[PDB]
């Protein structure tokens, strides 16, 4: 009866030297049940990253809205949606829907792709911008994920050890929720290459 | 010819519905006139009463829009009064709608944007008027703006309007090169009244009694028409002059 | 939803 | 001519065409008369048929227990001005508890035909209509035209060679005007004044039609054997 | 929340903390609450932090359009008359509590706009969570004909009394001045009294300690 | 809310204390509760703020319009006008007005409008959560066709009594005349009127 | 009442012409001279403030506006027409791009939008076309500077150098003389009003021209100061003064 | 040409040729007229008796808007009719917003809008009537006259339908007669001679006469119409002046 | 009323012909060829501009060739203005299909929908038809390379080499001699250029009078590029053929 | 309705959906059959609210076998599976949402493979190698956990569903008389007619 | 929410 946490899930994303990561857990429940365990909740429109926790079905339709978005978008301006821009789309959407809202918690990361500058933010339900030098986070185990961050956290990480870092606040926080985990992605976006990594976690 | 009875366009490019509109502007035979003075905008206007049987008060081509516009017409009375009413309800909408009493040159645009639909959706005439409008606008001060059937208009230092209208314009334009200013330099409205009638009576070669004019005046915070006996007034100092 |  | 394309255009000496046209279609209908004294008010019609198998088109309609009407011209459009009626002296009774004026009844009539006299794409009724009624002023009887304009009177009648009929009521005037308490007196007048339109043709028993009403009679209408008693 | 607007002589200020509540956590520790609403009109907002984002847009962007149609630069009373309007019209679900302040042709001005839509005017205001504790000190502090310095030095102090003071409040302090004739001046971050102290640790893992099932490159390009 | 209207001599005076609240904190203790919706058309405000606001922005729009096209309307017009917003939507307004103007005709007026939007004119008229307290002292002390002087102090002492027991009520006293004269606005301050 | 023309007033004849495009083309024809110029560093629009009577006080009539801080528009035809286009024009700007992004269209989708407006004009039930032809010269982070044309029919093109109206014809040819890929935005200022002094009977001084430029960021014309990435408007109106000073170096 | 087909459509001259053509149906109709008195107007009109059939005094033609105010008019009826349930309505809505009841000017602009109203679009046809109307309000009395093309004004006295010039005529010896003003009574008698007078040129068929008024000493400012004894000796009166 | 000024655009000539439709393909008789030619490996759409002026900005311009989405592209042949309003219908069409099925749109029945809201315009609503003609250009898998084309009538086919536009008749006795089955793209690249060379009413073909694009299975195994050729490589191409 | 199972093997999906309808204290019918053809080789079970499974089930059917004629094509499972999500998305935002379980068994010719959806009544979509809707899950995700290989027969997915059928019937307070069990692989769609 |  809280549609936010039905289905369970996070998203965490940060900001290193010229990079910036955002990882999530893989879990799908229905409340005690797990379902699904290859469940993820990142997407990307060209090179802009949206991780996407709460309400399932509300994550698929938002996912299949904003390619439709960034796809007519592409096709009117010949380019690619920058993150600043995309976040400011995603804003718009859910406002929109003010008072019979998308029950989500969205995170956007990406590398301006003219002026190289990392960028992440996060947004309330009805579309309130958070943005952040350091870090975002976001689902049912974001009171353990603020905590990681808070402390684990330092300006100007390497992409490899950014990776540590990220991986860390991720597993230590579903570890401490029942809603979360059952796997997990991470994505090290550097300026023009992008890896994805699969972690190995408890499966409990 | 039907592009001659609706507004679309002829082949040389006109509008026939707009031109015969402006033609319809001058069915009354009244000549109006405005100009500024430093604190005050005047307008004057013809005050004709064919009929013994009128009750003269009652005839009138200027209105009251609001506490501080004033707007003459040049036209049939069915139609400056459908626009009249029409302004009248812009300027109090604004006033509610943003919390400032409507400027003189934004009521201005405002019905010329509504003539200029006319122009282009078909199921609607033209007005066969031409609006003056008159204030002393907080902000750009003595103020005179005109709207015509084509949903043109612009700003004057001073204007006329009707059938003897070139008169009166080029009588005007010949003080202005003396006087090398944009206005009356006079600090009264009472005076600013009297040159605009004396300059009227020039142009026109014709005398006024008091019930051959209408004058309305435009100061800071208020736009009122004179009596016949504040005219009276007026026109017996100009005599003695 | 976020405050102030 | 080329001011005769609809309802909404005036000619240059000021005539509605549309309205003209629509006025014709009474003209070649069969006669029918009104006339009225000052306990009782009375409608006599002809009713036209096909031809000898069919049978002939009825002109006189119930409005309410004190109201009804005669038509002459298009019948549909009369079904459809009778049948407002009808809801207007309803409406009059469930909210008011009041019979309906005749008066009324005409100024509602006229309201309603002049709508279609002044807008784009509807056209007038191509009917007219004798209204008669008792109600609390007594006696009425009343004409309509789809002009709009109605007229009360104490006799009239229309359709085709109605001006027969209509000079015979002007001259029977003080008579006819004073047949109180007599129902079938002023029936007999009425039958008299019709028989002046006739042409070819005389007053049959599937032919003749007539209604009454009054003082202390419902609006009831009168056809077949009920009728031999007038012929 | 705290926020404040103070009028001086030749205009008047505005200030906001700048933290961000998801019940007892903190979602935001440096978030902007003074809006533009125009070059020379500012807002300060507090409640539900999208709406007061939303609605200060919403009616920057119409008195933009106003701006352009009537050739004029826009008015406070304008901006206080379309957010009233709005806010009234919503009956109270927009969240949005604001202190409007700016120069215009006929000023200075500062007004207060609560979400069911009355509006306030006055010389020295306060909204939000922290405002009783700001009300203090402007109770105690503000005086007819304040310098420009003086008001600022009063606006900011208003607002640390609401970040010490208040939990809904906390990190730095924003400031904006609106001077008669003079450009807006915007100053972001004007006090941070709340800088996070040195970590004792750097925690920084040794690579390789996190387990990898599976790397692959993801295709970012066309 | 503290308010009255009084009609007297020369016309009529409304008066009104400076409180707004927000439970039992004081949002507002400057308020301007006396507002105009016309030149010599003035009402006194009590009960919701955003409701009486939006109702009185109506009311002088509606009355700027009548103006434009008719002339200077009627006190009991303008009263007419807050009715009809008032009854017709009950429901979701909470707004007691008292409604005072000056014709030169009809000299001083005053109607008061509770909460159903029923309309009723009368000599004077109390009205908010503080009149409560001074019906007594009111119905005691009020006579017709005061003067100015008479009436200033008739008003400035029933509201001083309605402030010091009504906790809803305080700051100062405003008043606005209303004669032939023009518009006077009047103000008293704690000092003044407490120690009455 | 209302309106009871729901069909087209522009329908193809039997040639192949669309009329009231072609007549609202020839309107345009009759329309003041006005172009603009593409240099490398700017945009120049530049129009002929052609008065109505000597007492008429034209700088309260304005024939090239801002549209966004970054684009302005001039015209030749029919003026009371591109007025309520312009203001259609800077809406559409918020409503479909603004209130949706946080940032301003770039010109080719304002332009697009604009288009989109001036077709439907051509097809809706009971309209005509609109009486004019716009230049939109803008700016905008990803595509630099532009210069657009929009005609009657809801086409438009990208040109580095056009003018339309009265004099066009010659006024176009004068510009392929002297335009190359190389021009500094003082060059194009001058050619601009060079080939304006062709078509200007009158008087030719800073009270009769109308010219603006999409240029430099103004940061001196933002209004506030205080965020670093808000430059200011690239739009500006040059003065009276400002042409004038140009005129004597002609 | 063509320009006169179509309603809202200008001729070069600058016309509305349909507004004209209503005029023409204005001028084929009976006489009307009004006349304005010391504190009050009268209001009188011819009805012709095209048989012994019309039942007398029961085809009555002068109608009232709300309980102050009389109109009448010439040329098509039911034009007038449908113009005077506009009037009551715009009267009501008037009284219910306001309170007060609808002023005489107030009451003429409402008219004159929606005739006006009538003369911008090809989808209606122009009014085939001219109005006289008035009443007594705060301000006085006040006679109105309103035309097909929305024009209207003030007037001491006013006239329409085919004894228009002559009716008009006369009313010109009264105002200059008359100058310091003419009482409710007097102009009620001079009503029935005018009528008599502009029944010159109609007089094929013979007449019934109808007056109405509103006095704010006689009939309390309230619209009333004459009958009875006021009738027949205003009727008299009349009788005597033709001989 | 307004019936006196109704041209009437939705009703049959006594023949049983359309007016409009046959007038607005009249008009599309005189703008710009455009052709496409469909190969077993890709597509080729070319096209000629509307008589240039030297002063036209050339590299950021687009009058002929259009993006529906990845897989899709058309040509026009009329109106641009027209034709972007259908354009930017047939993208959210598009775009429709992939959020509903979450698989892009087949060919055809993009194709279908635009066809079906042009034969809407000619049968209801009395307004006139848009005066466009489109050669569509597309992959799918269930069909593979695609080429179609629609007119104002709303009636679409499916060619393997077709032209639209001005000279028609000519363009397409020249592709019926050329054209054969097994043909590569870059042998149709050369087969559209020659045909357009041969019926251009310009003195000659140069760079600058032209808009070209491909769809070749040419990048990277089993999927689909969408290749529009900058001016530069029109030049080019036009050398490497021997046409300049 | 109630208990509704599906597990994807080598080949083929299998659906197993039980038989009982029961209302109040009643079973009213014991060979019911949960399930719709939406294609030749797509098959749908559905469970949930009264009336709404069967209304939901049908007009589903209604609309892609209306895609098939148009087309003259079979649309993917995993298209079909897309539009059915589509279809509860905009359902649970109604005025009266559809209260409907689903999941979706059907053979890819394009692919060769079998696919399996799992689909519950807000929209929330997930591709399963086994399936479950409402209490049955309970039991059967981890006995299917153990029991299940990637690379199993038909056969071995039957007897893999005979453990879970079993298991129900021991451990269910409820007796759900029985399941029809259906086939969907490359030939189209089967009915085993004695489990 | 204000009162007075
Ligand atoms: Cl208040
Ligand atoms: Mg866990
Ligand atoms: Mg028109
Ligand atoms: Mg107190």
């Amino acid at each position: 009866s809280d549609p936010s946490s039905i289905n369970g899930g996070i998203v965490v994303a940060m900001t290193g030297k010229d990079c910036v990561a955002i990882a999530c857990d893989l879990r799908l429940g229905s409340q005690s049940l797990g379902v699904s365990n290859k469940f993820e909740k990142i997407f990307h429109y060209g090179h802009v990253f949206l991780g996407i926790t709460g309400l399932a079905t509300d994550v698929t339709t938002l996912n299949e809205m904003f390619r439709y978005k960034t796809n007519l978008y592409k096709l009117k301006e010949e380019r690619a949606i920058e993150p600043e821009t995309f976040t400011q789309l995603v804003s718009s959407s859910l406002y929109e829907r003010r008072f019979g809202p998308y029950f989500v918690g969205p995170v956007v990361a990406g590398i301006n792709s003219k002026s190289g500058k990392p960028f992440i933010a996060g947004f309330d339900l009805i579309g309130c911008i958070d943005e952040a030098k350091d870090f975002i986070v976001s689902g049912t185990a974001s009171d353990q994920l603020f905590g990681m961050c808070e402390s684990l956290y330092e300006p100007n990480l390497e992409p490899e050890d950014l990776f540590e870092t990220i991986s860390q606040a991720l597993l230590n926080a579903a570890d401490r929720d029942a809603l979360s985990g059952w796997g997990a992605v991470v994505y090290i976006i550097k300026k023009d290459e992008v890896v994805k990594r699969y972690l190995k976690m408890r499966q409990d | 010819g039907y592009d001659r009875h609706i507004t679309i366009f002829s082949p040389e490019g006109r509008l026939y519905q707009v031109e015969y509109a402006f033609k319809a502007t001058n069915q009354t035979n009244i000549n109006s006139l405005a100009v500024r003075g430093k604190d005050c905008t005047v307008v004057i206007s013809q005050k004709k009463v064919p009929d013994k049987l009128l009750d003269p008060t009652t005839v009138s081509y200027i209105f009251c829009i609001s506490r501080t516009i004033g707007m003459v017409v040049n036209g049939p009375i069915p139609d400056a009064r459908n626009a009249a009413l029409r302004a009248k309800a812009e300027a109090a909408e604004f006033r509610y709608k943003y919390g400032y009493d409507m400027p003189c040159d934004v009521l201005a645009k405002r019905m010329a944007n509504l003539s200029q639909i006319y122009t282009q959706r078909a199921y609607m005439r033209p007005l066969g008027v031409i609006l003056t409008f008159v204030s002393v606008d907080e902000e750009l001060g003595p103020s005179i703006y005109k709207t015509d059937p084509a949903g043109y208009y612009v700003g004057y230092k001073a204007t006329a309007t009707g059938p003897k209208q070139q008169e009166i314009t080029t009588n005007l334009e010949n003080h202005f090169k003396k006087s090398k200013i944009d206005h009356i330099n006079e600090e009264s409205w009472e005076k600013v009244v009297e040159f605009a009638i004396t300059h009227m009576i020039d142009a026109l070669g014709t005398e006024f009694s008091k019930n051959d004019l209408e004058v309305g005046v435009a100061t800071k915070d208020k736009f009122f028409t004179l009596s016949a006996e504040n005219i009276e007034e007026r026109l017996v100092a100009i005599a003695e002059q | 939803a976020x405050l102030x | 001519n080329n001011y005769d394309g609809d309802t909404v255009t005036f000619s240059p000496t000021g005539r509605l065409f549309q309205v003209e046209y629509a006025l014709e279609a009474i003209k070649q209908g069969s006669v029918t008369v009104g006339l009225r004294s000052n306990t009782h008010a009375v409608l006599v019609a002809l009713k036209r048929n096909a031809d000898e198998l069919s049978s002939y088109q009825k002109k006189i309609i119930k409005c309410d227990e004190h109201m009804g009407l005669s038509l002459a011209g298009l019948a549909p459009d009369a079904r459809v001005l009778s049948n407002y009626l009808r809801q207007q002296c309803n409406y009059s009774s469930l909210v008011f508890n009041r019979k309906l004026a005749v008066e009324r009844a005409g100024h509602l009539l006229c309201d309603k035909a002049q709508k279609n006299t002044q807008s784009y794409g509807g056209r007038p009724y191509g009917v007219g209509l004798l209204i008669i009624g008792y109600d609390k002023s007594g006696a009425h009887l009343l004409e309509f035209q789809p002009s709009g304009n109605v007229t009360e009177l104490y006799g009239t009648a229309i359709g085709a060679r109605s001006q027969g009929a209509k000079t015979y009521l002007e001259r029977t005037l003080d008579t006819f005007i004073k047949i109180d308490g007599n129902p079938d007196e002023l029936i007999k007048a009425g039958v008299e004044a019709i028989s002046q339109s006739l042409r070819d043709e005389s007053l049959t028993v599937d032919n003749l039609s007539i209604a009454i009403v009054g003082k202390d009679t419902p609006f009831t209408i009168y056809d077949g054997e009920a009728v031999a008693k007038y012929i | 929340t705290t926020i404040v607007g103070v009028k001086f002589n030749n205009g008047v200020v505005i200030a906001a903390d700048t933290r961000s509540t998801q019940g007892p956590i903190v979602a935001d520790k440096n978030c902007a609450k003074l809006h533009r609403i125009s070059p020379k009109i500012w807002c300060a907002g507090a409640g539900t932090a999208a709406d007061t984002e939303a609605v200060t847009q919403l009616i920057g962007s119409n008195i933009e359009l106003h701006s352009l149609y009537t050739s004029r630069e826009p008015r406070v009373v304008s901006a206080l008359q379309m957010l009233k309007q709005h806010l009234f019209k919503y009956q109270g679900h927009i969240g949005a509590y604001l202190i409007v302040a700016g120069v215009d042709p006929t000023g200075s001005h500062l007004f207060s706009i609560h979400a069911h839509g009355s509006t306030d005017v006055g010389y020295y205001l306060s909204l939000g969570s922290g405002s009783l504790a700001a009300m203090a000190v402007l109770e105690s502090h503000w005086k007819q004909d304040l310098t420009k310095e003086e008001a600022i030095k009063l606006a900011s102090d208003a607002i640390q009394a609401g970040i010490w003071n208040d939990l809904g409040s906390g990190s730095n302090v924003d400031v904006c001045v609106m001077e008669i004739g003079k450009d807006a001046e915007y100053l972001r971050n004007y006090l941070t009294p709340n800088v996070r102290e040195e970590k004792q640790k750097s925690y920084k893992f040794p690579r390789g300690t996190t387990a990898v099932l599976k790397e692959s490159i993801v295709n970012i390009c066309d | 809310t503290s308010i009255m209207a009084v009609t007297f001599k020369d016309g009529v005076i409304l008066g009104a204390d400076s409180r707004t609240t927000t439970g039992a904190y004081i949002a507002n203790r400057v308020t301007d509760k006396l507002t105009r919706v016309h030149d010599k058309i003035w009402c006194c405000r009590s009960g919701s703020a955003a409701d009486t606001q939006a109702i009185a922005d109506i009311v002088q729009y509606h009355l700027e319009l009548y103006t434009s096209q008719y002339g200077t309307p009627s006190t009991e017009t303008a009263a007419s006008v807050f009715k009809e917003l008032c009854y017709e939507n009950k429901d979701n307004l909470t707004a007691g007005i008292i409604v005072a103007g000056y014709d030169d005709k009809n000299k001083g007026e005053v109607y008061t409008i509770p909460l159903g939007g029923s309309v009723h004119k009368l000599p004077y008229a109390i009205a908010g959560s503080g009149s409560t307290f001074i019906y007594g002292y009111c119905d005691k002390n009020f006579r017709e066709n005061m003067s100015k002087e008479e009436t200033v102090d008739f008003i400035k002492h029933s509201l001083s009594q309605a402030i010091k027991w009504d906790g809803s009520s305080g700051g100062v006293i405003r008043m606005v005349v209303l004669t032939a004269a023009g518009v006077e606005r009047l103000i008293f301050y704690p000092d003044e009127y407490e120690q009455l | 009442m209302t309106d009871r023309y729901s069909f087209s007033l522009t329908t193809f004849s039997p040639s192949g012409k669309l009329g009231q495009i072609d007549y609202a083309l020839t309107a345009v024809k009759q329309g003041v001279t006005s172009l603009g110029i593409k240099a490398t560093n700017g945009v120049v629009i530049a129009t002929e403030k052609k008065s109505s009577s000597p007492l008429a006080m034209s700088e309260t009539l304005s024939k090239v506006s801002l549209l966004t801080p970054d684009i302005g528009a001039v015209y030749s035809g029919m003026g009371p027409d591109y007025r309520v286009l312009v203001d259609k024009s800077r809406k559409v700007a918020h409503t479909s791009y603004k209130r949706i992004y946080g940032e301003y269209p770039p010109t080719k989708l304002l332009v697009s939008e604009v288009a989109k407006i001036m077709q439907e004009a051509t097809q809706s039930g009971g309209v005509r076309p609109f009486g004019v032809s716009l230049l939109i010269a803008g700016h905008d982070e990803f595509n630099g500077f532009s210069l657009y044309q929009v005609d009657p029919s809801g086409s438009y093109f990208p040109w580095k150098a056009t003018a339309i109206g009265k004099g066009s014809v010659a006024a176009k040819t004068f510009l392929e003389k002297r335009w190359n890929d190389e021009l500094e935005l003082e060059d194009a200022i001058h050619i601009a009003l060079l080939t304006l002094k062709e078509s200007v009977e009158g008087e030719f001084n800073g009270d009769t021209i109308e010219l603006a430029i999409i240029g430099d960021e103004n940061p001196d014309l933002l209004g506030y100061t205080g965020i670093p990435t808000d430059k200011g408007p690239r739009f500006r109106k040059l003065t009276s003064q400002e042409i004038n000073d140009r005129l004597e170096a002609l | 040409t063509g320009y006169d087909l179509s309603n809202s459509v200008f001729s070069p001259d600058g016309r509305n040729f349909q507004v004209e053509y209503a005029v023409k149906a204005v001028e084929n109709g009976t006489t009307s007229i009004g006349i304005k008195c010391n504190d009050g107007v009268v209001f009188a009109v011819e009805k012709l008796i095209t048989s012994k059939l019309l039942v007398p005094q029961k085809n009555v033609k002068i109608q009232v808007v709300d309980r102050h105010i009389g109109c009448v008019y010439s040329g098509l009826i039911p034009d007038g009719r449908h113009l005077v349930n506009r009037g009551r309505e715009e009267a009501a809505s008037f009284k219910k917003l306001y309170k007060t009841p609808i002023p005489i000017p107030a009451f003429a602009d409402r008219l004159g809008q929606y005739v006006q109203a009538h003369t911008l679009y090809n989808s209606v046809r122009p009014f085939g009537v001219s109005t006289i109307f008035g009443g007594v309000d705060k301000n006085g009395a006040h006679l109105y006259m309103l035309e097909p093309s929305g024009s209207y004004w003030g007037y001491k006295g006013a006239a329409t339908g085919k004894g228009r010039q002559s009716a008009k005529a006369e009313l010109e010896k009264l105002v200059d007669h008359h100058p310091e003003g003419l009482s409710a009574r007097e102009a009620v008698k001079q009503a029935a001679k005018i009528i008599y007078l502009a029944h010159e040129d109609n007089k094929e068929k013979d007449f019934e006469l109808e007056i109405s008024w509103c006095s704010l000493s006689e009939t309390n400012g309230l619209h009333k119409f004459v009958k009875g004894d006021l009738l027949q000796e205003a009727i008299d009166f009349a009788q005597k002046e033709i001989n | 009323g307004s019936r006196r000024y109704d041209s009437r655009t939705t009703i049959f000539s006594p023949e049983g012909r359309l007016y409009q439709v046959e007038y607005a393909l009249e008009s599309i008789s005189h703008a710009g060829t455009a052709i496409g030619i469909m190969a077993s490996d890709g597509i080729v759409l070319a096209a000629e501009r509307k008589v240039t002026s030297t002063l036209l900005e050339q590299d950021t311009s687009t009058e002929k060739l259009y993006k529906l989405n990845d897989k899709i592209a058309v040509a026009v042949a009329g109106l641009t203005a027209d034709a972007e309003i259908l354009i930017n219908t047939a993208r959210i069409h598009a775009q429709n299909y992939l959020k509903t099925y979450n698989e892009d749109i087949p060919v055809e029945i993009l194709v279908r929908r635009l066809s079906d809201i042009k034969q809407g315009y000619t049968q209801h609503g009395g307004l006139r038809p848009f005066g466009v003609s489109f050669i569509y250009a597309g992959y799918d898998d269930r069909y593979g390379y695609q080429l179609y084309t629609s007119n104002p009538s709303g009636n679409y086919t499916g060619w393997k080499a077709i032209s639209v536009g001005a000279n028609t008749s000519a363009a397409q006795t020249l592709l019926q001699m050329d054209y054969k089955d097994d043909m590569k793209v870059d042998d149709a690249i050369e087969l559209a250029l020659k045909t357009l060379s041969k019926t251009t009413d310009s003195s000659a073909l140069t760079y600058d009078r032209l808009e070209f694009a491909t769809i070749r299975k040419g990048a990277n195994d089993g999927e689909v590029y969408q290749k529009i050729f900058k001016p530069q490589e029109i030049k080019d191409i036009l050398v490497k053929t021997g046409i300049t | 309705m109630d208990i509704i199972l599906g597990i994807r093997v080598q080949d083929s999906v299998i659906l197993a959906s039980s038989k009982a309808v029961t209302r109040g204290i009643s079973v009213l019918k014991d060979s019911d059959d949960k399930t719709r053809q939406l294609s030749p080789h797509t098959l749908m079970s559905f469970a949930g609210e009264a009336g709404d499974t069967v209304q939901f089930a049908e007009y589903i059917q209604a609309n892609i076998q209306l895609y098939s004629i148009r087309e003259d094509y079979e649309l993917s499972p995993q298209a079909v599976s897309s539009f059915v999500r589509q279809e509860l998305a905009k359902s649970i935002r109604s005025r009266r949402p559809y209260q409907v379980n689903v999941l979706i068994g059907g053979y890819d010719k394009k692919k060769n493979k079998p696919e399996l959806y799992q689909i519950d009544y807000l929209g929330t979509k997930v591709e399963l190698p086994y399936g479950a809707h409402g209490y049955s899950g309970f039991y059967t995700f981890s006995l299917l956990d153990h029991h299940y290989r990637p690379d199993m027969t038909t056969e071995e997915g039957l007897d893999l569903l005979k453990l879970c059928v079993q298991e129900l019937e021991k451990r269910m307070p409820m007796d759900f008389k029985g399941v029809i069990v259906k086939i969907v692989d490359k030939d189209g769609i089967r009915q085993v007619d004695d489990f």
